[PDB]
């Protein structure tokens, strides 16, 4: 089943911003030394994303509480990841996350990875727990209490079992694009080494896509699953998790803007502008260029548009003669025919 | 992921309704799809011109909303002896009453009681209190329009995608360095196919670098690029002397 | 495109009342003559009544004599049909139909062949 | 940096209408040329080449206070014999 | 050299538009429906690239005649200032005129 | 939409220390570069300290040691913590950060008394 | 193919009570809205009650205020609590599930009360 | 969908055949392995090539499977001798695309070769 | 389905009417005239075709 932690006490979180990252190859074609408009949903440049530790330490003794609260879900969402220790595991897609609605479900067990479609009996706090000692032979000893039932699941995946772990700053960096459209469930990843770093870096890489699912459900909200290096039956307070928290996590929220793509001849995306960003780039992509030289250009058209809607007609007039037919006091006989004029 | 011939279901005891729109039934064995949506209900007779695009009437704008852009096949069979039972089979509701109209492929599922008044219902019916779903008296001696009819819509998506639905025409030999018309995966064209060096990234099918020509293309049976140029042209010029001076 | 669509028929009682609605698209129904059919289950088409295309000519049948009522709307393409003091004879399928003149002279009481038969609708009487 | 020209509108009105990037008051000290609204420029009393064409003799150069600059163009250099 | 090359990209550019069909690419149609609705989708792309190419020959026209004026200025310029020395001021350089 | 409006200057001791918050409403990490400007009576304007979006940060050698500049990414605003003030450091202080297009704040005094 | 496992009928006097119940034992994709509709001799449907799984209500005005739906989440079972029955309101009543893909029906339930 | 296979036909024992998971462009991996299946019986590993180039086999397949590999053209061919009616199965190349630690292999696709006297 | 320009089981294997077809179809209904009470087989109707 599940086990019951503590509250997350709403802790407020420092923030971080993809620069330049999160540009993926839309179409499936092959294009070679061109540049490309594309009207589509990307990662905004230098936009804001929100950015959490797998295990935060209101203070330094130990007082270590995991931060994965839950998070809308509108139009996909770009998750960069940089860890050394596979703390992540894992994400849970769906409406209300209960067996009231249909949801989705990707993990990693243990050395395997699952996906699973159905109306999971989500518990308040999945996680999956890795706990070792050194005497006898534990070594990442696992609990998975991720959900409670699944009935009437459709889409099933398993695979080979194979990862190892530690069981020193060559902190990795993963990225994934997870957008729901079209019923399906496109999946861009991308996987690079980087060293020396404490925060993400600034780089620029395309992202590939992996894999896509036929799921056709409802998804208005999402959660992610961090591999506890403890156990709630008895939890430590300091090393118990790893480097407190160190390898961390950034959630972006994609937008449906236009980008302007460098193709080199070799076909790998190399530079990406956008648009909507500075008149400088409006200037770009309006030349189809990424050089302009000195001079004025003209980009777009400016109009104001109406604030509110407006009808009159005259209603200049007096009140009008119907108090005295409808509630005179008397009535005329039904021969003696009384008709009034009204204008 | 199916190979599907649509010929055989064409001759099923001359079903009325074969009306495709975006496609020939005939010449669409031929083509073939990237994927398909069948969507069955039952309706009545004078409501079948409903489904259609860019039609108006109840059922467009209240039960299921065609886009006007539609690509597909509306089918349909007489059903009087099927749904409809002597007593009326009121198993079929049709919403008349929605707060707004439907989108195209839109089912949102509401049961509320719809205020046609000021006042709230709060689900209660009452005054100025109906609700949408009516049922639908079927009868065998009702008419007509007044009769079930099963209809299923074929929906099909004819985009730049590995189809997973084609007909059963056999792929023949590949011929290279001569002018053919090729006919990959329902894309043709007319051109000489030769052994191109170009890198393809896994999930890349085609390639276009002047934006409107595929000058290249991966085949389906064996994995090898191969990159296509126009079966050549030119105008024909006449040199001549004067007509008396010489032929 | 050439439709014709009979509207407002039901199930009503011996001496009430009802109206029907001739409704045409794709076509203009001002230059038709129109004349509603009846054939009852078991009954062959008898002409329930014409009206031209002018509308200055009317046709009636005896078995509704005084007691069906023919009007058009060549404005909105539409022919009514108007009933009064309905009978259980009366429970048939209604057709509305549109043919132009057959000979000369205006009125149209002799019956001739009809082009646009519609979907029609039935119409019962039985309390 | 750029300058931005709305061509042939005053300036109580650029702010607010259209509904991407924004321009704030403060943002410059909003020239208002008889081409139409300027943001991004100051204004420079002296005199020099046409850099730039803006219209109605006002040009715009560049110098390293906003890096863009607008004047009144100077059609030479002053002489008499 | 860049306008005409930026002219010519425009038309082959147009050749992307569908012009109000259902469809930009005509082997997609004439493999899809049959010939009454065949037609009716092909007069409606042959109108409209055909009105392309003419404002593409009209703009080349135009552009050639311009041509044709500085070829007739640079002839006239070759016969005076080159195989002879001219005496009208500022046509062939600044100053008086040497050769 | 004042933006880049500046706060925390006034009376103050020699050697104290003081705060203040240029902040602005538009994202800080879109500036790319924003820096620190100082006014002495009587003097032209004087560079005090910079920042960019990467992190590089410069002073003038009248700055190195004494006060630093920093910028928390929670709030957007810049700081500039005032420590050990001088009586030559009495000038008008001013944040400038520059998008696409430059901004100017109007600055805030600071005097110290000696 | 969903199942509706109709059961609860019988005769009752006037004034009684019953407890009606029909159980879907089908896939049940998505959310579910679950109803009872009433159908007498010579006459139409004239739903009871839509009630989802969530809210909305939906009660008709021809017995408001006697009847109520009692929900059970575990099973996906739906009880139709019957009290103060009225002999004009004796009719037949079907299990009603509406799924996300199609709508099902069940056998009737013999609901006759009078005296 | 990324990669896609092909290669196979049915033979007499004792023979030698040439299988294939046929290069579908450039990928990454560490670990290209070969998978049997027959019916009635559960799926088992036939052959894996490591990066570096160690060698693993199922204990049936020693001396008689040949596993190379060739970056020209990204393939990796299976040369089989010496089969014996046992062999006959379907056979898929399973990937080492690293996916959160490694996962997701393509051997989704197969080739069947049969092995028969008849 | 005698219409040009129109598909169906007689406007191809009975009458198949040009696309520039310049003339007019007559149609009237004989009951009183061709349907027989024994029914009137004497009329074809062709069906398959090549
Ligand atoms: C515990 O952490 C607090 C910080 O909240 C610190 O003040 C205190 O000295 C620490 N005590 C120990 C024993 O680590
Ligand atoms: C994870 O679960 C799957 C079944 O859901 C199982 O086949 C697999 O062996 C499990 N992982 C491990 C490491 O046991
Ligand atoms: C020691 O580890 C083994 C794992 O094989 C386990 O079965 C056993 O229960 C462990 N013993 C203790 C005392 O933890
Ligand atoms: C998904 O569920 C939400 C409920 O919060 C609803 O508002 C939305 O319309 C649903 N979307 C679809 C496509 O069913
Ligand atoms: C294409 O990429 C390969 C390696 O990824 C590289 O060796 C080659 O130089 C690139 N092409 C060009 C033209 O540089
Ligand atoms: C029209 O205006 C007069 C006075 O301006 C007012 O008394 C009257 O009520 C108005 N009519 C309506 C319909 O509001
Ligand atoms: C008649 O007069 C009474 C009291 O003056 C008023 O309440 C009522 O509204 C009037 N009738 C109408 C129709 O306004
Ligand atoms: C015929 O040719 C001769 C010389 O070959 C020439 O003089 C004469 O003009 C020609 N005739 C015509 C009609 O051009
Ligand atoms: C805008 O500026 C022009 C400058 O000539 C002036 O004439 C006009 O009145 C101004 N409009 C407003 C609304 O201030
Ligand atoms: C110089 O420019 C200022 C505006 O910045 C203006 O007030 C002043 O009159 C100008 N002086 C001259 C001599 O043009
Ligand atoms: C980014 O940070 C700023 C302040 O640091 C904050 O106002 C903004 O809301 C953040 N972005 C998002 C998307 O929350
Ligand atoms: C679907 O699940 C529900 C409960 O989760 C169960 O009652 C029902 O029998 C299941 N349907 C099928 C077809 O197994």
């Amino acid at each position: 089943q599940c086990v019951n932690l503590t509250t997350r006490t709403q802790l407020p979180p420092a923030y971080t911003n993809s620069f330049t990252r999160g540009v993926y190859y839309p179409d499936k074609v092959f294009r070679s030394s061109v540049l490309h408009s594309t009207q589509d949903l990307f990662l905004p440049f230098f936009s804001n994303v929100t950015w959490f530790h797998a295990i935060h330490v209101s203070g330094t003794n130990g007082t270590k509480r995991f931060d994965n609260p839950v998070l809308p879900f509108n139009d996909g969402v770009y998750f960069a990841s940089t860890e050394k220790s596979n703390i992540i595991r894992g994400w849970i897609f769906g409406t209300t996350l209960d067996s009231k609605t249909q949801s989705l479900l990707i993990v990693n067990n243990a050395t395997n990875v699952v996906i699973k479609v159905c109306e999971f009996q989500f518990c308040n706090d999945p996680f999956l727990g890795v706990y070792y000692h050194k005497n006898n032979k534990s070594w990442m000893e696992s609990e998975f209490r991720v959900y409670s039932s699944a009935n009437n699941c459709t889409f099933e995946y398993v695979s080979q079992p194979f990862l190892m772990d530690l069981e020193g700053n060559f902190k990795n960096l993963r990225e994934f694009v997870f957008k729901n459209i079209d019923g399906y469930f496109k999946i861009y990843s991308k996987h690079t080494p980087i060293n020396l770093v404490r925060d993400l870096p600034q780089g620029f890489s395309a992202l590939e896509p992996l894999v896509d699912l036929p799921i056709g459900i409802n998804i208005t909200r999402f959660q992610t699953l961090l591999a506890l290096h403890r156990s709630y039956l008895t939890p430590g307070d300091s090393s118990s998790g790893w480097t407190a928290g160190a390898a961390a996590y950034y959630v972006g929220y994609l937008q449906p803007r236009t980008f302007l793509l460098k193709y080199n001849e070799n076909g790998t995306i190399t530079d990406a502008v956008d648009c909507a960003l500075d008149p400088l780039s409006e200037t770009k992509c309006t030349l189809k260029s990424f050089t302009v030289e000195k001079g004025i250009y003209q980009t777009s058209n400016f109009r104001v548009q109406p604030t509110e809607s407006i009808v009159r007609f005259p209603n200049i007039t007096n009140l009008c003669p119907f108090g005295e037919v409808f509630n005179a006091t008397r009535f005329a006989s039904v021969y003696a025919w009384n008709r009034k004029r009204i204008s | 992921n199916c190979v599907a011939d649509y010929s055989v279901l064409y001759n099923s005891a001359s079903f009325s309704t074969f009306k495709c729109y975006g496609v020939s039934p005939t010449k669409l064995n031929d083509l073939c799809f990237t994927n398909v949506y069948a969507d069955s209900f039952v309706i009545r007779g004078d409501e079948v011109r409903q489904i259609a695009p860019g039609q108006t009437g109840k059922i467009a704008d209240y039960n299921y909303k065609l886009p006007d852009d539609f690509t597909g096949c509306v089918i349909a069979w007489n059903s009087n002896n099927l749904d409809s039972k002597v007593g009326g089979n009121y198993n079929y509701l049709y919403r008349l009453f929605r707060k707004s109209n439907l989108k195209p492929f839109e089912r949102d599922i509401s049961t509320e009681i719809y205020q046609a008044g000021s006042t709230p219902c709060n689900g209660v019916e009452g005054f100025n209190c109906y609700f949408p779903l009516q049922s639908y008296g079927f009868q065998p001696t009702n008419g007509v329009g007044y009769q079930p009819y099963r209809v299923v819509v074929l929906s099909f998506e004819l985009l730049h995608a590995p189809a997973t639905v084609c007909g059963p025409k056999k792929s023949t030999n590949l011929v290279k360095n001569k002018c053919v018309n090729f006919n990959f995966n329902g894309l043709t064209g007319t051109g000489v196919l030769t052994e191109s060096n170009k890198k393809f990234l896994p999930f890349q099918q085609f390639g276009r670098d002047i934006a409107d020509t595929t000058d290249a293309v991966r085949d389906p049976q064996t994995l090898e690029i191969l990159d296509i140029t126009p079966c050549s042209f030119g105008g024909v010029s006449v040199i001549t002397p004067g007509t008396n001076t010489s032929n | 495109q050439v439709q014709l669509q009979e509207s407002g028929g039901g199930l009503v009682q011996p001496g009430g009342s009802l109206r029907l609605s001739c409704a045409a698209s794709g076509f203009t129904l001002d230059y038709y003559a129109i004349g509603w059919f009846r054939q009852a289950p078991g009954k062959e088409r008898e002409g329930v009544s014409c009206i031209s295309s002018s509308g200055g000519r009317t046709n009636y049948a005896d078995s509704v004599k005084g007691r069906f009522t023919i009007s058009r709307d060549n404005t909105k393409n539409t022919v009514y049909l108007q009933m009064n003091s309905l009978k259980p004879e009366d429970t048939a399928v209604y057709y509305c139909a549109a043919w132009e003149a057959s000979r000369w002279y205006c009125p149209l009481q002799f019956s001739a062949d009809f082009s646009s038969w519609g979907q029609g609708t039935q119409v019962t009487v039985s309390s | 940096q750029v300058a931005v020209l709305y061509q042939g509108v005053n300036c109580t009105e650029v702010p607010v209408a259209i509904h991407t990037w924004r321009v704030y008051s403060t943002g410059s000290n909003v020239f208002q040329t008889r081409a139409g609204c300027l943001i991004g420029a100051e204004h420079v009393n002296n005199s020099y080449e046409c850099d730039i064409p803006i219209g109605a003799g006002i040009c715009a150069s560049y110098q390293t206070s906003q890096s863009i600059i607008a004047y009144t163009m100077s059609l030479g250099a002053e002489n008499s014999v | 050299v860049n306008q005409n090359a930026q002219a010519l990209n425009t038309l082959v550019k147009q050749l992307s538009s569908n012009f109000g069909a259902i469809s930009s690419v005509l082997n997609d149609i004439l493999s899809r429906l049959d010939p009454p609705e065949a037609e009716v989708q092909i007069d409606r792309l042959i109108t409209g690239r055909l009105q392309s190419l003419q404002t593409y020959v009209t703009q080349q026209l135009i552009r050639a005649a311009e041509i044709r004026a500085s070829a007739n200025l640079a002839a006239t310029k070759m016969s005076e200032c080159v195989l002879g020395q001219s005496k009208r001021v500022d046509f062939c350089g600044k100053g008086y005129h040497l050769m | 939409q004042v933006q880049l409006q500046e706060s925390g200057g006034g009376l103050v001791q020699a050697g104290g220390s003081l705060r203040l918050s240029c902040a602005a409403s538009e994202s800080i990490f879109r500036m790319e570069l924003m820096e620190w400007y100082h006014q002495a009576p009587g003097k032209q304007r004087e560079l005090v300290a910079t920042i960019n979006r990467c992190g590089s940060t410069n002073y003038s050698d009248s700055v190195k040691g004494r006060f630093i500049i920093s910028s928390d990414n929670a709030k957007n605003s810049v700081y500039l913590q005032m420590n050990s003030l001088k009586d030559e450091d009495t000038a008008v202080y001013s944040c400038h950060a520059r998008t696409w297009t430059s901004y100017w704040g109007r600055g805030t005094q600071v005097t110290v008394s000696s | 193919q969903v199942q509706l496992q109709e059961s609860g009928g019988g005769l009752v006097q006037a004034g009684g009570s019953l407890r009606l119940s029909c159980a879907a034992s089908g896939s049940i994709f998505s959310p579910n809205t679950m109803g009872w509709f009433r159908q007498a001799l010579g006459k139409q449907r004239e739903m009871v009650a839509v009630i989802s799984s969530i809210a909305s209500t939906q009660y008709a005005n021809f017995v408001k205020g006697r009847f109520t739906i009692t929900r059970d989440n575990t099973k996906n079972t739906v009880h139709l609590q019957m009290n103060s029955l009225i002999p004009e309101d004796t009719a037949v009543y079907y299990c009603y599930a509406v799924d996300k893909s199609q709508d099902y029906w069940g056998q009737g339930t013999q609901v006759t009360v009078s005296s | 969908v990324q990669l896609q296979e092909s290669g196979g036909g049915l033979v007499q024992p004792g023979g030698s055949l040439r299988l294939s998971c046929v290069a579908s462009g450039s990928v990454t991996f560490n670990s290209m392995g070969w998978y049997r299946q027959a019916p009635g019986k559960q799926r088992e590993l036939v052959a894996q090539i490591t990066a570096g180039g160690d060698t693993h086999y199922a204990d049936s397949v020693k001396g008689r499977f040949t596993i190379s590999e060739h970056r020209g053209k990204n393939a990796v061919y299976l040369e089989m001798h010496s089969l014996k009616p046992e062999d006959t199965a379907v056979y898929y190349c399973h990937l080492q695309v690293p996916f959160l630690g490694g996962g997701y292999d393509y051997w989704g696709q197969g080739t069947q070769v049969t092995v028969s006297s008849g």
